[PDB]
């Protein structure tokens, strides 16, 4: 949160980078550090590889390497997903008589919808496009 | 709670005055983050990105998501609304019913050719059989070999109807001409008919095998792909 | 035994300790390895126009060649025969005690002075209306030369004058550790020991090695040259 | 305007061809960024050299100011463009200008260690006692970075 | 939108591509969904996508109401749209895979150069490549450029002499600034987290900067501005790497009737020109295609082989095979012909059509070849008069197996609906190959048969 | 095999007389004589 | 630590168990949190 593109580099991507040893088959990696606090590492692997053994190599590699990121890294936390999978389909949640905002949306989708479409039968994966409410402390400084 | 938050004790003044969270900050319950602004025909939205599991039906799953969302519309706020901006399986249900209309065509299309040419409803039946049992025994080497009902293998079967159609009206035309030309029974007829021709089949199937099996060992995304045709071609010419 | 799972179940077994385990010793990287015991080769590295120490080999080594090598298929652990760069701070207990300082002192200004912060952004998300400006905040960024750590303020004495890093310390780049010192035929050298990954073919992998280190030449300083002075994999191939 | 953005890009990308296509088309100067940098800022900073003099020429501001009060020889004069400095300075470039921190180019040619710059601005009559606004002058600055030969010249 | 664009600038030009396609295209669009603040080339404030959601293909008659016809139209409207790069395109046949159309390079930092330097040697291969139309076309970085970025200079000396803390500096800025992840609470049951930072008006412009006060070790509240300075610089919003080295990832394509195995040979010999320690390598589709390339001759050689194997065991003969093997090009100058005609290209659906055209193709001439060298061998018939009694039995099932399978495939031809691009790239393909092969080869196969028998024995 | 070592023994009592911290004590014997890794900077664009 | 069993299902057995969805064969999954701070998912796969 709040880091530039360097910053992300300098203190989690090159970290992470160096720390992608000694997993099998593995063609190439490639990653991008951007402006808005946000790191992907992907990693490549030949065409017959094992994506359950590939990702759990790498998690492996990447939970050892944990301890050298910074606190506020660690805290957020750093996800390791199967990125070569696509969308079957794209539920839309919308609000029509304009009482409720992306973030009320999101909210409700969260803790009143995701779980149940997860636990039906043939899905294996759901994203949230948005998230879960945040308590906001939004500070004034000339009251500070 | 906000209200909790708000009556977060930060400083006691000299004079007994207390500073709370709420006199130096803004409380309210909002987004992690808001870089991104969602918007659905100009109003405010948020939505689900569903992914098939693993040997899962893309029909069964999308109608079961339908079905769950159905169970949460009595407990939906006033104003909060499902929509389906994109959806893959609309395609997969005119894909599998577009084969299934071809290779119906296929055979109605054989059935009105044999009977235009041989002039016997007895003739005509033959391939009517023979072809859907070549169909299904495709299905169950396909799932042996741990493949999937998906576009490529789809359309890869449309691809070999012909090599299909073929071997059904080569073995019965064959024992027509032998009967027409020196009047055999049609046991007798039929076992120098297959004698003529049992050889080369034999030799057909051993040859289109070289052409497409080779085509299965490509390498990366392209091999996957030809892979997927090579594989549903080469089962159905060699059930066949 | 599937040396996958071993490696995965020993690993699982081990994160439950590492948080027992001391913050320095967390810092330095614990590593879980599947490889045989022996080495497969030594690829050396030495600079025939003798432009380079053996301690700047080592790090060119470590910081240009090894962590490629290290993640090639096949290559189950790879030992730097030298160390990498570290910015050494060599203190002086005399001049330490002479402006009242410690160790400690030099630890917490290090942390402070040489930092990597998250600054934010102008006109950041949730934005004002109208904000027309949109910019990255950049404070204080990692430290790059001996230099910058050298003028690192300790402390400002009662008279005004300022204690730096460099009154109380000599500041070089230096090898993390200085335990391993390598030679080839009595010459300047570094080098990276490397074992094969456990049921890995020993040839399949040495060939992987050499066409990685091929990318790599084309790029060396002048002087800079790959020697071959331990190799087991010809053996294997010229004895078949 | 149009013209005067496309300018902006075109000086700083050092395109030398377009640059002259649009100063006959007539694309203002003057043109700024939301920062306040002008094509001589951007054309100082990335050191540019042709087209600082073709801009000069098209009557650009030599002494223009960012939002942050930083003019294009504090840039030249920051980033180690001898030639873009000098060119500057010929053209009446402000040598004592000070940005809303009290820093000029001495001060930030001094912190780069740029001796050859340090010269040129004190031979066009760079104030050597100039302070920021920490009270810090570019000799100061020079003992601090441990830098002898420019602490030498300085004096 | 152009460096350091706003979100509420962004916002306003989805707002017009919105309010256009539910306008112009109210009888083809049913819902635009509007994602302001994230790009596939890079995030940020200055970027957003419309993702056009369109009615039923039977809601939508003829070219004119198709995705390739909207695309366009959509595209040249927003052509006028000011300070903003605005098109429509549509989706690839896989979006698992990607584009998958032209080349993907990667240009590499090979001995600590640094981004600067990068830059300019990218700018050095962009301006070469730009000099070749003929091979190369629309070669671009795929990354985001260097923008303005506001410097902040903590005075460390100011710092101490106040007795202000360091972190104290650092936490009250990246705090108000940034945000800052404290803790979690308990939401109605749910675990979510806790966020403090600045309301939006106290974080916006430099001049807020100095309205922040950080307290010292005596208890007075010093201002930002008291022990901090600031300048503008420039530097990225988004740093990529490859192989664990600074790099910068090159999107591309060959130019009209070259292919892409030539613009990657030209792209590579650019590459050789560059300055000292910057390097290349091929990722994703073009690492993808080089060794796709280099299985393709060895292949196709042991298609041929076994091919020819085959034949020679069947007919007992060297020879004979060639005169089945010779029929190949029958089938592929129909395919070719229709293809060329009707505006196809030579894709994966067209490519397997060939392999089934010549199949059957091959079929029809063995079965001629076969009768004719049966009654040769067993009747003692001679080989013009063997040839004619074996294409007359064969006339027929020929006949029949290809009116059936043209038939077979015509609903696939002409077909417009769902999934039509490729039901037409299948039957297309088949059906001209199909008539091409039935037609030339009652003629050609006898001819075949008789001139190899000749030559050989 | 054994080897001789320099076995040091802190007076707890000694310390908390002088108002000298263990934490401080231990932190100036391991950084001096041991090393202590603070942090990490960039080399040529490399994290060290 | 110190967890009672409302506490950490609602922290742990939840934000663990809503994430345990889209793996193969997997036939049922059962948890309990209990008043020790102490969870237990056990998931159970399909013969074979
Ligand atoms: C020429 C005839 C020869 C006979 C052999 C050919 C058999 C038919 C070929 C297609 C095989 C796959 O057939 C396909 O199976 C899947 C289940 O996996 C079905 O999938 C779906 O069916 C119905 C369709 O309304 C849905 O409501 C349901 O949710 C789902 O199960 C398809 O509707 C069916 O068409
Ligand atoms: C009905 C029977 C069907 C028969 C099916 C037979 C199975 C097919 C075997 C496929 C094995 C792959 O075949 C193997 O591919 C590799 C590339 O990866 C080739 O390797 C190739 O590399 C270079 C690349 O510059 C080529 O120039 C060269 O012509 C060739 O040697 C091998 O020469 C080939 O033997």
């Amino acid at each position: 949160p709040g880091a530039d593109a360097k910053t992300v580099q300098d203190t989690v991507t090159q970290v992470i980078e160096q720390n992608m040893n000694g997993i099998d088959n593995l063609m190439y990696m490639s990653s991008n550090s951007d402006s808005t606090g946000t790191v992907q590492i992907t990693l490549t692997f030949e065409s017959g590889t094992d994506a359950d053994i590939a990702q759990v190599q790498v998690q492996n590699k990447l939970q050892l390497a944990m301890p050298l990121l910074p606190q506020e890294v660690q805290q957020q936390g750093v996800s390791v997903e199967k990125s070569s999978s696509s969308f079957l389909m794209v539920v839309g949640v919308i609000n029509t008589d304009g009482t409720m905002t992306q973030e009320d949306i999101s909210d409700y989708v969260a803790a009143n919808m995701k779980d149940a479409i997860s636990r039906t039968s043939g899905v294996g994966d759901v994203q949230l496009f948005g998230s879960q409410y945040a308590m906001r402390i939004w500070m004034n400084p000339n009251e500070l | 709670s906000t209200e909790e938050f708000g009556k977060i004790l930060l400083k006691v003044n000299q004079d007994g005055s207390r500073v709370l969270l709420r006199d130096v900050a803004k409380i309210e319950l909002g987004g992690e983050n808001y870089d991104i602004i969602a918007e659905f025909n100009g109003q405010p939205a948020s939505g689900l990105g569903i992914k098939l599991a693993t040997g899962a039906n893309a029909l069964d799953t999308a109608a079961a998501i339908r079905a769950e969302l159905a169970k949460m519309e009595p407990f939906f706020p006033s104003g909060l609304k499902i929509v389906y901006p994109y959806d893959t399986t609309p395609f997969v249900k005119i894909s599998i019913h577009e084969v299934v209309k071809t290779l119906v065509e296929a055979i109605i299309l054989v059935f009105l050719v044999m009977y235009l040419f041989l002039q016997n409803f007895r003739a005509t039946l033959i391939p009517t059989i023979a072809v859907p049992v070549v169909l299904l025994g495709t299905f169950a080497v396909l799932a042996a070999f741990g493949f999937s009902i998906n576009t490529l293998t789809m359309f890869g079967m449309v691809l070999a109807i012909g090599l299909l159609v073929d071997d059904a009206i080569v073995v019965v035309e064959n024992v027509e001409r032998v009967m027409a030309e020196e009047g055999l029974p049609p046991k007798e007829a039929t076992r120098k008919s297959m004698g003529q021709i049992q050889g080369a089949l034999v030799g057909i199937a051993m040859v289109l095998s070289a052409v497409f099996v080779p085509m299965a060992f490509f390498g990366g995304s392209t091999g996957a792909i030809y892979r997927q045709f090579s594989i549903t071609i080469v089962s159905a010419m060699a059930l066949s | 035994t599937d040396a996958d799972i071993a490696q995965v179940q020993v690993q699982n077994k081990l994160q439950l300790a590492m948080p027992l385990l001391p913050q320095e010793v967390q810092q330095q990287g614990v590593s879980v390895e599947k490889s045989s015991s022996s080495f497969l080769m030594v690829v050396g590295v030495i600079n025939t126009d003798g432009t380079m120490t053996q301690e700047d080999i080592s790090d060119y080594v470590a910081a240009n060649m090894k962590d490629a090598i290290s993640r090639t298929s096949g290559v189950g652990d790879v030992q730097l025969f030298g160390s990498q760069y570290a910015m050494r701070i060599w203190m002086n207990p005399n001049e330490l005690n002479k402006f009242q300082l410690t160790p400690v002192d030099v630890i917490t200004a290090i942390k402070a002075q040489n930092a990597q912060v998250a600054a934010g952004q102008l006109g950041g998300t949730p934005p004002v209306k109208g904000q027309q400006l949109n910019a990255s905040i950049i404070a204080q960024t990692r430290l790059t030369s001996t230099e910058e750590f050298g003028k690192i303020l300790l402390k400002v004495n009662q008279d005004g004058s300022r204690v730096l890093l460099r009154d109380v310390a000599k500041i070089e780049l230096g090898g993390e550790n200085y335990d391993i010192i390598a030679e080839f035929n009595g010459q300047p050298a570094s080098g990276l020991g490397i074992k094969l990954a456990t049921g890995a073919n020993a040839l399949d992998t040495a060939a992987a090695i050499r066409a990685e280190l091929a990318k790599m030449e084309p790029f060396f300083p002048s002087g800079l040259k790959i020697v071959y002075p331990y190799d087991t994999t010809p053996f294997v191939k010229i004895s078949i | 305007s149009d013209l005067g953005k496309k300018l902006l890009e075109a000086a700083r990308a050092g395109r030398d061809d377009e640059v002259r296509i649009l100063m006959a088309n007539g694309a203002d100067v003057n043109a700024a960024d939301v920062v306040g940098w002008t094509p001589l800022h951007l054309a100082a900073y990335w050191g540019h050299l042709e087209i600082v003099e073709v801009l000069l020429k098209n009557g650009a501001d030599v002494n223009a100011y960012d939002t942050l009060g930083s003019t294009p020889l504090h840039l030249a004069a920051h980033f180690g463009h001898l030639e873009i400095v000098e060119v500057l300075l010929k053209n009446g470039a402000d040598v004592n200008a000070k940005d809303d921190n009290g820093i000029t180019p001495l001060h930030l040619a001094a912190n780069r260690g740029h001796l050859e710059i340090v010269e040129v601005l004190l031979k066009y009559g760079a104030d050597v006692n100039a302070q920021d606004k920490f009270g810090k002058t570019a000799f100061d600055i020079s003992i601090n970075n441990g830098n002898e030969d420019l602490a030498e010249i300085l004096q | 939108l152009p460096a350091g664009a706003t979100q509420e600038r962004t916002q306003k030009v989805l707002n017009e591509v919105t309010h256009y396609y539910l306008t112009k295209e109210k009888n083809n669009v049913e819902s635009v969904f509007a994602v302001n603040g994230f790009g596939f080339a890079g995030r940020g404030q200055n970027t957003g996508i419309a993702f056009v959601s369109l009615k039923d293909w039977a809601d939508r008659p003829g070219e004119e109401n198709k995705v390739e016809a909207i695309t366009m139209r959509a595209t040249r409207a927003f052509s006028q749209i000011k300070d903003a790069m605005v098109f429509a395109f549509n989706l690839p046949a896989i979006v698992e895979l990607g584009t998958a159309t032209g080349f993907d390079f990667e240009l590499i930092d090979q001995a600590g150069l640094g981004h600067e330097k990068l830059t300019q040697a990218r700018n050095q291969l962009l301006a070469e490549a730009a000099k070749h139309p003929d091979m190369l076309t629309s070669v671009r970085p795929n990354g985001l450029e260097d923008t303005p970025q506001f410097k902040i200079d903590i005075d460390q000396e100011k710092a101490q002499a106040l007795g202000v803390s360091i972190n104290d500096i650092n936490t009250t800025l990246g705090a108000a600034w940034g945000g800052s992840y404290v803790n979690d609470f308990i939401d109605r049951g749910r675990v979510k987290k806790v966020y403090v930072m600045s309301e939006a008006k106290y974080r916006m412009l430099p001049d807020d900067i100095g309205d922040w006060y950080v307290r010292a070790a005596d208890g007075q509240m010093v201002p930002f501005s008291a022990f901090s300075s600031s300048r503008w610089e420039y530097g990225s919003p988004r740093l990529e790497r490859y192989n664990g080295l600074p790099s910068m990832e090159i999107l591309g394509q060959a130019a009209p009737g070259k292919s892409t195995g030539e613009a990657m040979e030209l792209m590579e010999q650019l590459a050789s020109k560059l300055p000292t320690g910057v390097g290349y390598d091929w990722t994703g589709m073009s690492y993808q295609e080089r060794l796709s390339g280099n299985q393709a001759p060895s292949l196709y050689a042991i298609s041929l082989i076994v091919v020819f194997l085959c034949l020679a065991a069947l007919y007992e003969s060297w020879s004979i095979p060639f005169s089945v093997m010779l029929v190949v090009p029958l089938g592929v100058i129909g395919a070719l012909l229709a293809a060329t005609f009707r505006g196809l290209t030579n894709d994966v659906y067209f490519q397997v059509g060939l392999l089934t055209t010549i199949g059957l193709s091959a079929k029809n001439a063995i079965l001629i070849v076969e009768f004719a060298k049966d009654l040769m061998d067993k009747e003692g018939k001679g080989l013009i008069e063997a040839t004619l009694d074996a294409v007359r039995m064969a006339l027929r099932p020929i006949l029949m197996t290809s009116l059936a399978f043209i038939l077979g495939v015509m609903p696939l031809v002409i077909s417009t609906g769902a999934g039509s691009g490729a039901q037409n790239a299948v039957g297309t393909g088949v059906m001209g190959g199909m008539v091409t092969a039935t037609v030339l080869a009652i003629f050609f196969v006898p001819v075949f048969f008789v001139v190899v028998r000749r030559r050989f024995s």
